[PDB]
């Protein structure tokens, strides 16, 4: 079976400003098959009430999903996205890097 | 609107 | 300029763990407006855009009807395709269908599409003429045969050339402030040292709509497409999109590099420079 590895992007909706409400996104695209596990983490702990988009797919049939939660950044809090998929030999964790 | 005709089994 | 309406259908078999999972979504350009999920409580086609919420009960009842009929045909297809490929009952498999139509900037019909995939590969697809099929393997030829005898292309041409375009026009009008907009990208370039002698240059485009965009790096006028990291266009979550492209360059050479941005909302293509 075809398998395609997810491309994982973690980022904020608007330019981050410590103390100001925002949205944290984890976008996973280019994957197949569809079964996938995505978690947003705050200092390594899973955030419950993350919401996600409805499963859709690209012209190449690969799938994509947006996971998101409202958040307000601070100087010390570390955010990440953790993804598991049949193409990954262990979960892949991508850290939010605000200075890209 | 969704299609009402032409969606057939393979 | 141009607009499209596209419906996307995914069915996943899950042997021993229930009937297949079925998700349907409808888009106008890059704007979702409806969904159905076979595992949700409502068992109803639901709104996903403010401007679709106007439609009345006949609409939602009709669209729930048809979406469930799509779901039950894909459920049959999963069984059929197992037979066609002599696969085991124990494995999970995926069927995908997408169909829709594009119209030009005058809202006249450009073309229609109806394509189907099994396990992430093309299976069968209606040709651009809307009267013939492209079957991508021997099983798919069996499907072609049955669809030709059943005059399925003619049924889809009628919808794609007519209904599809009519409703797409209706939606574009009803959602005109959301759908007939262009939000030009907000652009800038970032610079960060990776060491003593290299810097990463990243060209950003932010807050744009629709999603179609081109970002490219040049060195002294030459495209750097082999050394460019280009991320997938991603949603901001608010109706706009984001994208970036990055190169790592020798320190002192920044002024040789320029980023070029192309988008429908730009009055002219933009060139960002380090000088």
């Amino acid at each position: 079976m075809i398998q395609r590895t997810p491309k994982i992007q973690v980022y904020s909706r608007h330019p981050a400003e410590n103390g100001k409400s925002n949205f944290l996104n984890c976008y996973v695209s280019g994957f197949h098959p569809s079964d996938i596990e995505v978690d947003l983490l705050k200092n390594g702990e899973r955030i419950e009430k993350v919401e996600h988009s409805d499963l859709s797919f690209s012209k190449d049939w690969s799938f994509y999903l947006l996971y998101y939660t409202e958040f307000t950044p601070t100087e010390k809090d570390e955010y990440a996205c953790r993804v598991n998929h049949v193409t990954l030999s262990q979960p892949k964790i991508v850290k939010w890097d605000r200075d890209m | 609107e969704l299609a009402g005709i032409g969606i057939a089994t393979v | 300029g141009s607009h499209s309406m596209r419906y996307f259908f995914t069915s996943v078999s899950r042997p021993g763990r229930g009937e297949p999972r079925f998700i349907a979504v409808g888009y106008v350009d890059d704007t979702q407006f409806v969904r159905f999920d076979s595992d949700a409580a409502s068992q109803r086609m639901e709104p996903r855009a403010p401007w679709i919420e106007q439609e009345g009960p006949e609409y939602w009842d009709g669209e729930t009807r048809k979406v469930k009929a799509h779901s039950q045909t894909h459920r049959v297809d999963l069984g059929t395709l197992r037979g066609y490929y002599n696969q085991s009952e124990a494995g999970s498999h995926t069927v995908q269908r997408m169909y829709g139509c594009d119209v030009g900037s005058d809202w006249r019909f450009l073309r229609g599409y109806h394509q189907y995939a099994y396990d992430g590969k093309d299976y069968i697809a209606l040709k651009e003429d809307l009267r013939s099929w492209t079957a991508a393997d021997m099983a798919a030829q069996t499907t072609k045969h049955k669809w030709e005898a059943a005059h399925v292309a003619e049924q889809l041409r009628a919808y794609l050339e007519g209904t599809c375009v009519e409703w797409l026009r209706r939606y574009l009008e009803n959602g005109k402030e959301t759908l007939q907009r262009t939000d030009a990208p907000k652009t800038h370039m970032t610079h960060h040292a990776v060491s003593d002698h290299e810097a990463t240059l990243r060209c950003w485009a932010l807050s744009f709509y629709p999603a179609e965009i081109t970002l490219t790096w040049q060195r002294d006028g030459e495209d750097q497409t082999q050394d460019t990291e280009l991320v997938e266009t991603r949603p901001a979550g608010d109706g706009t999109f984001q994208k970036w492209a990055a190169v790592v360059v020798p320190s002192g050479q920044e002024q040789r590099y320029t980023c070029h941005v192309q988008h429908e909302g730009l009055p002219k293509p933009l060139t960002l420079r380090w000088e």
